């Protein structure tokens, strides 16, 4: 809903997986030109990886199962672990190094 | 900007024209941790009595420096100016730092 | 625009009236690579002292300036200012170019 209506509107394909709030759906749906009442009433119902591929890069519009990544190849921020860093024990500090 | 040199030209800090007492001393010598300015003798180098020029140096910034000494001389800004352990001497030097 | 002339009427770089030691030496020459600006003499054009009047050449960008200086300083800035192999050295000359 924050895109531009434009810019969206010349895309080629979308992949719209789980939508949650109404303003996106309502977006997407205008965002598209080939819509199947069916398959676009299924958004906010979708499991965890499944997509529905919509555009001129296939033949129909159609529901797929994204094929998982091997093993060991996961995207993943490195953010700090908040619950494991407060878990630890507090040791006497030095912030003349900070300073 | 407010003080006033003793010889005309030039106005080397050497050279205040400070009104001098009955006693010889200075009426008002000033002090810096209190926020009191010194009294200076008039500007008048006409003929008759010694010629005492106006300082020659200062800036037009008398105002800003009359409210930041109204506001150094506020209590309400002790966080600020007078903190408890951080303030800071004539020379430059804290009881403590920022650590 | 911060450095003096030290003749009034011309603004010509070779009249820098910088400020000098007592050996001979000027207190501060300034550096290019190095962001510390030029030491120069006061302004004073009053008797007594040589005629000191600052460059009427100056325009009214200092602020603009001082902030750049500022961000040449900062180390989050380096993949800008200071490229590894891409740094601009006086004479304009690079190590390696953009191919």
């Amino acid at each position: 809903s924050e895109i531009d209506s434009t810019i969206l509107s010349q895309c080629g394909t979308l992949f719209a997986l789980r939508m949650n709030n109404s303003s996106d759906r309502n977006h997407v749906l205008g965002a598209v030109s080939d819509s199947f009442e069916g398959l676009m009433g299924m958004l906010p119902t979708l499991r965890t990886g499944e997509a529905i591929i919509i555009g001129e890069s296939v033949r129909l519009p159609m529901r797929t199962i994204i094929s998982p990544p091997p093993f060991g190849r996961r995207p993943d921020s490195l953010d700090p672990d908040v619950t494991a860093k407060w878990s630890n024990n507090r040791v006497q500090g030095d912030y003349k190094e900070v300073l | 900007e407010i003080s006033t040199h003793y010889v005309q030209g030039s106005h080397s800090e050497e050279n205040e024209a400070l009104l001098l007492g009955e006693d010889g001393n200075p009426v008002q010598k000033g002090d810096s941790l209190k926020v009191v300015p010194p009294i200076y003798m008039p500007h008048t180098q006409a003929q008759g009595a010694t010629k005492i020029y106006l300082s020659n140096r200062g800036k037009n910034i008398r105002k800003p420096l009359e409210g930041l000494a109204s506001l150094l001389k506020d209590p309400r800004y002790e966080f600020l100016f007078n903190a408890d352990d951080w303030s800071v001497n004539l020379d430059g030097k804290t009881n403590k730092d920022l650590d």
